[PDB]
């Protein structure tokens, strides 16, 4: 017949190989494909859906108090409210997001992030915040006067209720000091009427943008191990 | 794999993983055979990836890897891995009549060979497997919650075909399952809390943050730190 | 306006036979509220024309059109996440026993989230915007509208054994006003779309 | 020659494989194909031939008394005669039929069934029956008045002698309480002349229709194990 | 298999089944060889399927699976499976001259190899095998009923080619036969009663219903229940 | 190279197989075919002689 010879690497089971194999049941015809809503073909479709940051990543924030930052009429005129360390690799506010969970299955990420802050005070609550983006390696500001040398915007949340803050292209695991910051200072005080509550809250979101990229897939550090009824399958 | 993206749901999920690892003893005295109900709930690394989705449609590429060790010379044994789907009868014993079944697909392989490999097709009667089922199996109130009867793949029964010998050797059967032709619908939040069982989605959380019940992310000192 | 009763698409899907809103009881939202949930079609199986179609036929196939409306003054604050969860297999807290029939099938009254931070199934509320969802920020809007397609691997299904969609209303920012004793009602209206039934 | 390497799954004997193999006798020419009547190419051709139900599935019906239901002049005006549980999976009237035996070689069936009831009284025997189909999960009726809310027909067996009752598409093993019922009530009494017998019988048939389907083949629960002369072949 | 229907008579019947399983001992003292007349009457699961039809025309794909076990190291033995058709002489002993026959097709295979596999062609002199024969074999009244002389496939004789050794090992020969190119005529009722012999279609029935003589289906209380 | 797998029936010696095999002497050219009278191509030619 055909003269053959066996190469080095015959008979091995590489777990990542892509060959066909013997169908254990031929002529079993599976149930044909019905149209089910919301098919995911690419995990970058999931990563671009916005999801809440825990910008209240502290003790004494029990459960859902971690998802919101309270601003009040007793906060100072130029007080620092919160800062968001731009760590997808490290456990921070971005860990339990759709952009933070899917990216921990991969080793190298690269792309632009998209932060959205939504003000959740009353209709007549008025004030100004100033959201400052600090590039990696730059100094995280402490005063409102210092935070003018970088990319910052002044947000009057009487006019708007939402603000999109495009974080520029980072390229991710090229640094391996921090990978960036987003801080927020009071500009004015919180001005509420007497019937409104004097404490108002912010919700932060983050999504990836269209230039986002994930490669060199690993297993996630988040899950890991007992399981009850694990020997019921045997 | 060979896409462009590496985040394709085919690329994200078609990746061979040890779904089952059980040794079973074999001797001349009269379980002496391997049996495993085919699911993915057993290992939490593959489980959390497949629980990112609500509906999954895939073929299953089983790869039985069999080692033998002494309790001189490792014997060359013949094994039978037999896929018993849902609706057929399973062997209760190693020498039962159900191993002789014409209709249950068996495979006969040696320890000296490369590992046995089959592709189990899409075995559901619906158009996708229900990773999460918000319902009850039986038409009574005694049914279990979260268990779709249409969702079971089958059983993978593995025995040693050889007759019983006085020698002492333990046979370890590693089963590697690798999904193929994955179609996936309706993505879900990734699970933060640790699993309590494989039969359900109960939650307790860890004692302290991270992944605690009231604190998923580990804390910092202040919000302004 | 559908039928005689008068008052966005999930995944880009529009479902295409009797052809109206079933206004559920208004729930009352306060500062201590954790959330509310209604499983569909379990919330509608004991009500009206849909309930007569469920209890006399054997298989159902229908989409849903949900209007949540939260009516408050301009001195109230707070945000709701009105999110529809397909196949919301609930988990029970701190036990290995699966939730019973009473813990899941609550009827028209619906349920309350015990731990809404984890969506009562060990997942996260932060990532719960991967589902079809809308926000009710009382600063900005007071209503939400979610279209729900036929979400099933099966072609038709059992209404008394399985609930495909779960409408969840979770207060992310709690209800606030100066004298913290105020309530804000939330009214849920569910209209079934393309009510196909078989097995009379 | 050709450089090769052995994949995982070489040397195995899958019992369901479809490869060719070595002909043990080449140039033996088998007897060529004569035309024999009644070739079966598909087992759904067998499943569509009508065959008798045992609608008298009781004790004291010995042998062929199980195949027929007797109606008499002493039965009540609205008495229940028989009900047929639509179980192909479970042992009932449909077990030993052509649609019931071939389908127990398979796990999932789906299609419409076709029941035929044939009245076998005398020529001048007259009366009305009412055959009621109950969908799965519905209430099996006990009175003739109750059985009007479902699919029912009124059969005057003076006019006709046979009735076809199309059972609608079930989809079979989707339920895994019952999968349906077919009941029969007396409407009138049995009217016979004085020379005719006052007891008349019904024969029920069932076949599958053209939309019937069988998949995921298994081995039948009906046969199973001594065999005499089994060691004569050795 | 690869049809559309899964109820094709090719798909319904071409399915490998253990038609013969007999160990035979082998030693240095002077049956020490395997011999089996090729039929399908031996196992009732395959028998009832083929007895759904009156006439069958098929090739037979034999697969000899051979294991060895101790009564250190399993010896690599050479076996000879020799198909003796109807009309040729069969070996009476393991060392007979009939194993050296030029015209009886043998196959020489090792225990270390993949299992031996041949295809026996359609061996009948008529155009189909008679699954049921309503007649007598010989032209006398001493002929047996239901045995067509044209219907016999042949014999499958299996021996160990190696010379006799003092070691004690039992050789088990599983024979797997899988029909091919099945054409089938004149379908029949499926058998309800249990078989009594393999030579004929005698019937006794079970003691109680189901599958009893006077009650094939198990009873219910009343017809109106 | 080419990914292969061994079928059941590899390494066996069926006595009735029809494969080619290794010529033990290549470039040995046998004596070419002369015309010899009375060639038999079919054994039914022999069976028809009285």
């Amino acid at each position: 017949g055909v003269p053959t010879y066996l190469l080095p690497g015959s008979g091995q089971f590489l777990t990542t190989d892509d060959h066909s194999s013997a169908p254990v049941l031929p002529c079993f015809n599976p149930t044909p494909e019905m149209h089910i809503p919301g098919q995911v073909r690419n995990m970058l479709e999931v990563v671009q859906v916005e999801s809440m940051m825990e910008i209240n990543n502290t003790e004494s924030a029990v459960g859902m108090e971690r998802l919101k930052v309270d601003i009040s009429a007793l906060t100072d005129v130029d007080q620092l409210l919160f800062n968001i360390p731009l760590d997808i690799q490290l456990d921070g506010p971005l860990r339990n997001t759709l952009v933070g969970n899917i990216s921990r299955y991969y080793t190298h990420w690269s792309g632009s992030l998209e932060m959205t802050f939504m003000f959740c005070g009353s209709f007549m609550a008025t004030g100004k915040l100033i959201l400052c983006y600090t590039p990696p390696g730059g100094s995280c500001p402490t005063t409102r006067e210092t935070a003018m040398l970088g990319t910052h915007i002044v947000w009057d949340f009487g006019l708007q209720s939402s603000v999109t803050l495009i974080i520029p292209w980072i390229s991710g695991s090229h640094y391996r000091a921090n990978v960036g910051y987003v801080t927020c200072f009071m500009q004015t005080n919180l001005i509420v009427p007497s019937e409104s509550s004097d404490t108002c809250s912010l919700i932060g979101f983050i999504a990836a943008k269209d230039d986002f990229s994930l490669r060199l897939m690993r297993d996630s550090p988040d899950i890991g191990q007992h399981l009850h009824a694990a020997e019921a399958a045997y | 794999q060979h896409g462009v993206s590496e985040t394709l749901v085919e690329n994200f999920l078609s990746r061979a993983a040890l779904v089952s690892k059980r040794s079973f003893e074999y001797k001349d005295h009269t379980k002496n055979f391997f049996k495993w109900t085919i699911n993915t709930r057993s290992f939490v690394q593959l489980r959390r990836k497949l629980e990112l989705f609500t509906y999954l449609r895939f073929d299953a590429e089983i790869t039985i890897l069999t080692t033998v060790a002494v309790n001189m010379g490792l014997p060359n044994l013949t094994l039978q891995a037999m896929f018993v789907p849902t609706g057929a009868l399973t062997p209760e014993k190693q020498d039962s009549f159900h191993w002789q079944s014409g209709s249950n697909a068996s495979v006969f392989f040696k320890i000296s060979d490369p590992p046995a490999r089959m592709t189990i097709p899409f075995m559901c009667i619906n158009s996708a497997y229900s990773v999460f089922y918000d319902g009850f199996a039986g038409f009574e109130k005694s049914g279990l919650y979260g268990i779709n009867p249409a969702d079971t793949i089958g059983n993978l029964c593995v025995r040693i075909v050889n007759e019983h010998q006085p020698v002492g050797f333990t046979v370890t059967v590693r089963v590697y399952m690798k999904p193929k032709h994955i179609k996936a619908w309706a993505p879900r939040p990734p699970r933060t809390l640790p699993y309590m069982s494989i039969a359900n989605a109960n939650y307790k959380g860890k004692k302290r943050a991270p992944n605690a019940l009231n604190a998923i992310i580990g804390n910092r000192d202040s919000v302004k730190t | 306006k559908l039928g005689n009763s008068a008052i966005c698409c999930a995944y880009g899907e529009w479902p295409n036979q009797p052809e109206r809103f079933y206004t559920l009881k208004s729930v009352k939202w306060e500062a201590g509220s954790t959330g509310w949930w209604w499983k569909l079609p379990d919330a509608l199986n004991n009500i009206g024309m849909f309930g007569q179609n469920v209890q006399h036929h054997y298989l159902y196939r229908s989409g849903f059109l949900i209007h949540v409306q939260c009516n408050a003054t301009r001195f109230h604050q707070g945000a709701l996440l009105v999110v529809a969860i397909p196949e919301h297999q609930r988990g029970a807290h701190n036990t290995n026993t699966s939730p019973g029939f009473d813990d899941i099938m609550k009827g028209e009254e619906g349920g309350t989230f015990n731990h809404p931070y984890v969506l009562d199934d060990g997942t996260s509320l932060a990532c719960a915007t991967i589902f079809p969802h809308q926000w009710i920020n009382l600063r900005t809007n007071n209503s939400a509208t979610i279209v729900l397609p036929w979400m099933n691997a099966a072609p038709m299904d059992f209404p008394l054994r399985h609930n495909q969609w779960t409408l969840a209303i979770i207060p992310v920012v709690p209800l606030g006003t100066r004298t913290m004793s105020s309530m804000v009602p939330i009214t849920v209206s569910i209209a079934p779309m393309c009510c196909e039934f078989n097995g009379l």
